[PDB]
This record gives structure tokens, C-alpha cells and sequence, in this order.
């Protein structure tokens, strides 16, 4: 069986530059009678299914633009794009069909851009969600860059660390930037205990965070 | 033009068999392989087997080898794959997707997948509830957002007044949390536009038929 | 017939 694999495992470049990224086999791909590597290149957007880029490990699919270039030959291959898009924010995998089939376990591409502080905002629960008995508080952190960010939460300035549920987005294509939601939720008993909530973002554009608050009585 | 049909998202509970169906149309159905694919959330793709409906011959991935069954039913253009005694191992969404036998042996064409969750749970509607900003002043652009809470299985989606609001829009991933599912969805319009135009979160979590739409109203 | 792959 033939082991795929693909480095470096992630690569960010910015808008307008070339990247290029390796993939190699175990055993030669290369079969002499027919004379073609059995070597393809996929790509996979977020929340697509994968599409055909590059098959004959040279060969450019229908309707894919020649800024893809597969090269390479035997246990050697090669996956350029030229002229990087936003839009090209994929994973990208090898996979060999010389005997059975096997994917490598991708090349992730991330768009480097400028840095961006968050939009930082907070929302108090909503009277639907306390007459029923629950207390979600919701702070969104938009359109920021880099991707790595903190959030802490405070309730009468101390620190709460659970009830908090964090999720983030995939890098936007439009902009390249990054986005994230906390959701602290507590009881409406709980809730009512305390009277400020407070949503503090840690992010690289800045050494003070950023901080949201409202307090239950205004 | 090649399409590959699958079945939407199915909940099945554990040891019991899932069979999903892939329909080929806009090309001769015996003429290329039928090639499965399997990705489990935010992971990679990982081979499970082929068919090739001339014949019915199949190859494996090793690891799938009496956990999938391929079939093919040549008068009806659609290939299958049953996967038998399934566990929470087996979630993951499956793609078929068109291989071109016999000369680039490469998937050229791809169904859209059906995803496959694997639990004893029960399914749940979600709670919808609306963000609006706190009723103290909070510049030229307003966030609202709708928060989407506690149900299961995957997915729901979440528009903005039915699709008009496009721009602006971040929907997050669920989060799992003791068996249920929460999301939310953020909108951004100018500050000017709202209250005085409505703004709308229309979810549905197709698994329950609930199709809600939460309007943003301002606090007090 | 039906072969594994491109290098049958
Ligand atoms: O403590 C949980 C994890 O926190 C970090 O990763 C999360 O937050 C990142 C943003 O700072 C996201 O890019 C990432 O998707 C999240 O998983 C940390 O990097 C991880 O090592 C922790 O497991």
C-alpha cells in the first residue's frame, strides 16, 4: 500500500505571491507502458467537497487556470499556485491511483494579510431565554487578523472561566480576516446574582484589550 | 453536464446499518468507477473503496474491508454503500464521486455527501433567540446576531431577511455540548438602517421542521 | 479486469 505525504502540513502567504508545496510517495507512481505518474491534486474549499485541480500529475483539469501547476514525476511531486488568490483558501491533497488509492493528509493554505483588531461586541440575554430560566451572554469578535486571540470573561470584575463556549470561523475569503463568538451561559438565578458582564479581547494589535461591558440594571 | 446525486444528512443509531444511495447522471453509468470517500469533521479524506458498475467488482481500503459493502444498480444509475454495526467512529460525511477508469484513474466529479451521525440521542429543535445591543450606547455600523441554542443533530442554517442580507453575515460553527448543538450567527448593517428597517434571522434545523425567523427589535 | 489502478 502506498503512504502519500504531503508538507508542510500549513502554509500562509499573502495575496499576489507564489506558493509551492510537496508531495511524495513511497513507490514510484510512474508506470513505463502507458508512460504517467497516476499522481492527482485536489482542492477543498470550506464546507465543499473536493474538486479535481491536477490528474497525470501535469495535466490541469477542465476550467482550472493555469496559475495551478502540478510537476513532478515517480516519487517527486509538486503543487505551485501562482498569483495566490484570497479565494484560494483550501486545503489542498495528493492522492495516488497507481495501485488502490490513497490521499495525503493535505496541505492547509491561509491568506496572510494586514493586521486587524477585532469589532468587539456584547449582547445580554434576551427576555424570551429568562422567562424560560437560562442566561446566555454572547460576545462577537469580527474581522480580525492575526488568528490568534484570547477572550475573558468578567462578572463584577472577576474572572469567570466556565459556562463559556468559544467557536471560530474559518478565514473569510472577501477579506481574509478571522472572526470568533464566546457564549457565557449561566442560569436566569445566577444571572441575577451579579450586575456587570464584561467580554475582554487579548489581540496582537494591541498590548491594552479591548474590553465590552453592560450592566444588568441599564 | 456529470452530476452525482447523494442523500442528505441521516441519524442512525448505533449497531444498526446505514445504506446511502449515489446517483450518477449525464454520462454512461458503466463506463467509470464509483470511488467512496470519508471525512470526519475538520479532518482529511481518506479512501474507503470503488465499484465499477460494468461489473460489479469493487476494491477496498483494507481498514473498510467488512465495515462498507459498494453495490450498484446498473437500471437505476445509482451506486450504494452500506455500512454495517455502526459506532460514533463511522460519523463522518461520505462522499461518492466519479473516477475515470482506464485513463487518469482521478475523481473528477464529486457528489455533495451525505453526512452520517451516529448516536442514541434524540433529536431536538433548537431555541432561537435574538442580540441586540444593550439599551446604553454602544459608531456608523450596528451588530445584531441570533443565537441558536441546544438542539441535535447537525445542521441548522441561519439567513438574513431570506438571503437579502448577504454582506456582513458571519455564521459560526457548532459547538457539542453534553449531546447538543449550539451556534449563533452575526449580521453587521450601518447604524442608520436599523431599527428603522427590520432585520430578520430566518433558522431552520430541517431534522425537527423548524423553520423559525426571530426578529431583532431593539432593548426596552 | 477491472483493474486497481494506472499501474495495471
Ligand atoms: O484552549 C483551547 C485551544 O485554544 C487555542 O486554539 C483555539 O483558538 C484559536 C484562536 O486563538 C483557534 O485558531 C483554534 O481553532 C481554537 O482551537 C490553542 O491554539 C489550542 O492549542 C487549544 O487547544
Amino acid at each position: 500500500d502506498i503512504v502519500m505525504s504531503q508538507s508542510p502540513s500549513s502554509l500562509a502567504v499573502s495575496a499576489g505571491e507564489k506558493v509551492t508545496m510537496s508531495c511524495k510517495s513511497s513507490q514510484s507512481l510512474l508506470n513505463s507502458r502507458t508512460r504517467k505518474n497516476y499522481l492527482a491534486w485536489y482542492q477543498q474549499k470550506p464546507g465543499q467537497s473536493p474538486k479535481l485541480l491536477i490528474y497525470w500529475a501535469s495535466t490541469r483539469e477542465s476550467g482550472v487556470p493555469d496559475r495551478f501547476t502540478g510537476s513532478g514525476s515517480g516519487t517527486d511531486f509538486t503543487l505551485t499556485i501562482s498569483s495566490v488568490q484570497a479565494e484560494d483558501l483550501a486545503v489542498y491533497y495528493c492522492k495516488q491511483s497507481f495501485y488502490l488509492r490513497t490521499f495525503g493528509g493535505g496541505t492547509k493554505l491561509d491568506i496572510k494579510r494586514a493586521d486587524a483588531a477585532p469589532t468587539v461586541s456584547i449582547f445580554p440575554p434576551s427576555s424570551e431565554q429568562l422567562t424560560s430560566g437560562g442566561a446566555s451572554v454572547v460576545c462577537f469578535l469580527n474581522n480580525f487578523y492575526p488568528k490568534d486571540i484570547n477572550v475573558r470573561w468578567k462578572i463584577d470584575g472577576s474572572e469567570r472561566q466556565n459556562g463559556v463556549l468559544n467557536s471560530w470561523t474559518d478565514q473569510d475569503s472577501k477579506d481574509s480576516t478571522y472572526s470568533m463568538s464566546s457564549t457565557l451561559t449561566l442560569t436566569k438565578d445566577e444571572y441575577e446574582r451579579h450586575n456587570s458582564y464584561t467580554c475582554e479581547a487579548t489581540h496582537k494589535t494591541s498590548t491594552s484589550p479591548i474590553v465590552k461591558s453592560f450592566n444588568r440594571n441599564e | 453536464q456529470v452530476q452525482l446525486q447523494q442523500s442528505g444528512p441521516e441519524l442512525v443509531k448505533p449497531g444498526t446499518s446505514v445504506k446511502m444511495p449515489c446517483k450518477a447522471s449525464g454520462y454512461i453509468f458503466t463506463d467509470y468507477v464509483i470511488s467512496w470517500v470519508k471525512q470526519r469533521t475538520g479532518q482529511g479524506l481518506e479512501w474507503i473503496g470503488e465499484i465499477f458498475p460494468r461489473s460489479g467488482s469493487t476494491y477496498y481500503n483494507e481498514k473498510f474491508k467488512g465495515k462498507a459493502t459498494l453495490t450498484a444498480d446498473k437500471s437505476s444509475n445509482t451506486a450504494y454503500m452500506q455500512l454495517s454495526s455502526v459506532t460514533s467512529e463511522d460519523s463522518a460525511v461520505y462522499f461518492c464521486a466519479r473516477d475515470y477508469y482506464g485513463t487518469s484513474f482521478a475523481m473528477d466529479y464529486w457528489g455533495q455527501g451525505t453526512s452520517v451521525t451516529v448516536s442514541s440521542a434524540k433529536t431536538t429543535p433548537p431555541s432561537v433567540y435574538p442580540l441586540a445591543p444593550g439599551s446604553a450606547a454602544q459608531n456608523s455600523m450596528v451588530t445584531l446576531g441570533c443565537l441558536v441554542k441546544g438542539y441535535f443533530p447537525e445542521p441548522v442554517t441561519v439567513t438574513w431577511n431570506s438571503g437579502s442580507l448577504s454582506s456582513g453575515v458571519h455564521t459560526f460553527p457548532a459547538v457539542l455540548q453534553s449531546d447538543l448543538y449550539t451556534l449563533s450567527s452575526s449580521v453587521t448593517v450601518p447604524s442608520s438602517t436599523w431599527p428603522s428597517e427590520t432585520v430578520t434571522c430566518n433558522v431552520a434545523h430541517p431534522a425537527s421542521s423548524t423553520k423559525v425567523d426571530k426578529k431583532i427589535v431593539p432593548r426596552d | 479486469k477491472h483493474v486497481p489502478g494506472g499501474g495495471s
